[PDB]
RNA sequence: GCGAAACAGUACCGUGAGGGAAAGGUGAAAAGAACCCAGAGAUGGGAGUGAAAUAGAUUCUGAAACCAUAUGCCUACAACGUGUCAGAGCACAUUAAUGUGUGAUGGCGUGCGUUUUGAAGUAUGAGCCGGCGAGUUAUGAUAGCAAGCGUUAGUUAACCA
RNA sequence: UUCUCGCAGUCAGACAGUGGGGGAUAAGCUUCAUUGUCAAGAGGGGAAGAGCCCAGAUCAUUAAAUAAGGUCCCCAAAAUA
RNA sequence: UUGUGGUAGACGAGCGUUGUAUUGGAGUUGAAGUCAAAGCGUGAGCAUUGGUGGAUCCAAUACAAGUGAGAAUGCCGGCA
């Protein structure tokens, strides 16, 4: 391969980047997959593991 | 032939100024004057001057009759604004905006000048289709 | 690396702007009311392809059974008598056999009219 | 894709017509002189060219009412102001003015429209034998 | 003079010399198409079809409608769909009429 | 990008500690418009310099909202989320395309996001336009996919060159 | 629709028929079981209606046969006895 | 042959912006920008010509992101 035209082996390098918050066109837009007005929905998170 | 005057930041509004600049477009340039000269509004004495102006290098820089010379567009255009704050009551205050007018006059000898316009008008669009026409051409050629 | 918007919401905003050319004042300069107009205007136009298809159907019946009573014959007995003589002829051509061909509708109606069911 | 329909452009093949409502019902007169107006049984039917026939109405006060209709059933008209409503019985109607019943009975029967106020236009209703409209040579009709 | 033929499904009525529009065909442009399915032809009329009754057209052109832009939006439900067609179509001019 | 490309911790705000902006580009060279006309003058129209003056000190390019002028079409018996599908007449001629501009008239038609069982909403958010504005980085764990090396395998961290 | 692994969202529901509880055999009431629709679903009927009836929209066609419903006019389509 | 309504959500395939690395190419006989037009695409989007503009830009294959604005009583500027 040259430097030119270098390509990678299929399905090794780029795979499909969710994008959260790039339009509801992806299905990843407004609420980016938080769910509803939640706790998980928040900045904060999910609270501690175990709870 | 379009002979024309200019005033930039001239003081008067641009609403107060069309009301007087629509009582001269397609006059004569006599009864213009006559008209104008005897208007009492505050935006008569400004439009007069630039008129008179328009007159003197119509009939003396672009060499025109004088006596076919009508008023073909006079307009006040908006000019730029200035800000100062009014002190309200309470604390409280508001932006007056103190509104300015570009004049411009506009006067012709042939009484057929629209024409004219529309017809360079047709001349740019006639350009724009002749030259996607000899690009189709070249384009068939390769 | 501070990518900067320029040319690119303006063109997607200018081509919805084009699409609302010709309405009334600011629903074809803002780009918002621009859009929504837009979208509007393709929900009305694909449903009234929908019912062009079935109105015009309906103002085809219309024309037919009014030249059909004319002869004493109505549409609910003129499509039977089709059905059984086995003619198959849509009420648009038939429609306009009877606004552009006089003579040979009334042969149509002539036919079905009398003649042996096949 | 298919060829297009023939559609009347503003053509006016539009002709003056004369009914007698001698005993004529006014619903049964109504709905033939509202199709006659809307030039439905005519057969080329452009619904935006008004392409109906004129018509007079010789005899409104001879019309009649079937059953108790004369006295128990009433015509209702409201001013903008309030009370400005006037009742009218089916006698009173059939007696002080019969044109303008049959002229409601007729505009009733027709769509709300921008043309309908023509088609209620073309329509010329008189009370008596006697009609000023002599002078378009208009056609007899009858029931219709 | 007249002819109620079927093509694609729509039914026309054509003269001599009537050039209409039809669904595509899938045939070079100048070629010489044999419409089958006719129904009525100048007086006699065949009630399924008539037999041996052939329309002769001439393929002018093989272009395409007018873009249709069909925009899906359920309001207020996060769904705005977007799609375009260019239906094609085929010009035919009507030449002969077979016995 | 430092708050600060300019004389910025300035102007300005506060008794004070303290808070704290905006603003860059003429032309290769000022050769920065002598002179004439109107005007009281600024200024404008010519002239002149310049490749360009619609590069003129308001000084690179000049978008939209916004304000005016005009060719063409329509509009003063008309119930309108303003559009859509049909449709005469009028006026033109193009990225030659069953063309374009307007739309007498007919059928149908209660916006966009948010949050709700349910919004045309007498619920909410946006006056309009333009710019900016919200899933990242570092260190680890798991899983999917792919590559290198392989059955006494595999792979280095710090550090040195 | 069973088993294993990765990633979720959901924990405010509504109405109609049917069998009941609370209420007074009142509620567009409240709480259950079951059949459907809406939520997350347009079209046709119901004059207009989220939940009722007929059904399930890939796009274009000014083609044909039908379901609920309907055929004096508005508004497509009927006649006999 | 069976299919293609769809919110929360899961999965897959692509467009576009800026820059870097390899190749090639255009440009004072006029690049970017910017306006207009009766073009091409299934969609993000992509061209052709003409006006203005005065010096950089384009195509392919990969890589890295301050990478996509209609809403936050959002911030700033302008104008109703
Ligand atoms: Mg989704
Ligand atoms: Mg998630
Ligand atoms: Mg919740
Ligand atoms: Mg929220
Ligand atoms: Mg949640
Ligand atoms: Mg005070
Ligand atoms: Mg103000
Ligand atoms: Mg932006
Ligand atoms: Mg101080
Ligand atoms: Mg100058
Ligand atoms: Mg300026
Ligand atoms: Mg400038
Ligand atoms: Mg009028
Ligand atoms: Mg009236
Ligand atoms: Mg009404
Ligand atoms: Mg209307
Ligand atoms: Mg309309
Ligand atoms: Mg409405
Ligand atoms: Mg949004
Ligand atoms: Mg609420
Ligand atoms: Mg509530
Ligand atoms: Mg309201
Ligand atoms: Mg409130
Ligand atoms: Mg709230
Ligand atoms: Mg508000
Ligand atoms: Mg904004
Ligand atoms: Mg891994
Ligand atoms: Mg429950
Ligand atoms: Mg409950
Ligand atoms: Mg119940
Ligand atoms: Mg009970
Ligand atoms: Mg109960
Ligand atoms: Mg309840
Ligand atoms: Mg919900
Ligand atoms: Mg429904
Ligand atoms: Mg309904
Ligand atoms: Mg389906
Ligand atoms: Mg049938
Ligand atoms: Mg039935
Ligand atoms: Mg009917
Ligand atoms: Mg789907
Ligand atoms: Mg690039
Ligand atoms: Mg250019
Ligand atoms: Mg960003």
């Amino acid at each position: 391969m040259e430097l030119n035209q270098l390509k990678s082996v299929p399905k090794a390098r780029n795979h499909k980047t969710k994008t959260l918050g790039r339009g509801h066109g992806s299905g990843l837009g407004k609420t980016s997959g938080r769910g509803q007005k939640g706790q998980k929905a928040r900045k904060s998170g999910l609270t501690r593991p175990g709870f | 032939m379009i002979a024309f005057a200019k005033q930039f930041r001239v003081r008067i509004s641009p609403q107060k100024a069309r009301l007087v600049c629509q009582l001269i477009v397609g006059k004569k340039t006599a009864d213009a004057q006559n008209i104008l000269s005897n208007t009492p509004k505050k935006a008569a004495t400004l439009i007069a001057k630039l008129l008179n102006s328009a007159i003197a290098n119509a009939t003396n820089n672009h060499g025109m009759n004088g006596d076919a010379l009508y008023v073909f567009e006079c307009v006040a255009n908006q000019g730029p604004s200035m800000k100062r704050t009014i002190p309200r009551a309470k604390g409280s205050s508001n932006m007056i905006t103190k509104r300015s007018s570009n004049l411009v006059v506009k006067l012709s000898d042939n009484p057929n000048e629209r024409q004219e316009l529309i017809k360079q008008q047709k001349a740019l669009v006639k350009k724009r289709v002749e030259g996607q026409q000899k690009a189709k051409m070249a384009r068939q050629k390769a | 690396m501070r990518i900067k918007g320029g040319k690119q919401t303006r063109v997607r905003r200018k081509k919805w702007l084009k699409q609302a050319s010709g309405s009334f004042g600011t629903r074809h300069a803002s780009y918002k009311v621009a859009k929504q107009t837009v979208i509007q205007a393709a929900k009305y136009a694909y449903r009234d392809r929908r019912n062009k298809k079935r109105d015009f159907r309906s103002l085809w019946i219309l024309r037919l059974n009014a030249a059909l009573r004319e002869q004493g014959m109505t549409y609910s007995v003129f499509i039977n008598l089709l059905k059984k003589h086995n003619i198959e002829i849509n009420r648009k051509v038939l429609s306009e056999l009877a606004i552009k061909e006089p003579s040979k509708f009334n042969l149509i109606v002539q036919k079905v009219k009398s003649e042996q069911p096949k | 894709k298919t060829s297009m329909l023939t559609k009347e452009q503003a053509n006016k093949r539009r002709q003056w017509y004369i009914v007698d409502a001698a005993g004529l019902v006014l619903g049964k007169l109504a709905v033939k002189a509202a199709d006659l107006i809307r030039g439905k049984n005519k057969v080329d039917f452009t619904p935006n060219q008004d392409c109906g026939d004129y018509l007079i109405i010789i005899n409104s006060d001879q019309v009649v009412l079937t059953g108790n209709k004369k006295e128990n059933e009433f015509w209702y008209h409201h001013s903008q102001y309030i009370g400005g409503i006037k009742k009218v019985s089916g006698r009173d109607m059939l007696k002080k003015q019969s044109d303008k019943l049959v002229y409601n009975a007729v505009k009733g029967m027709l769509p709300d429209n921008r043309l309908s106020r023509r088609w209620i236009t073309k329509v010329h209703v008189f009370k008596g034998d006697k009609h000023n409209m002599e002078a378009q040579k208009p056609t007899t009709l009858n029931w219709s | 003079m007249h002819a109620i033929v079927v093509c694609g499904s729509k039914q026309y009525l054509v003269h001599e010399n009537d050039t209409f529009f039809v669904e595509k065909l899938e045939a070079p442009v100048g070629k010489e198409i044999q419409l089958d399915k006719v129904l009525m032809l100048d007086e006699k009329i065949g009630a399924p079809y008539l037999e041996k009754a052939r329309v002769v057209c001439v393929v002018e052109k093989h272009g395409l409608q007018r873009k249709v832009n069909v925009i899906k939006h359920i309001s207020q439900k996060h769904h705005l769909k977007k799609y375009g067609h260019r239906q094609p179509y085929t010009k035919l001019k009507v030449v002969r009429f077979v016995h």
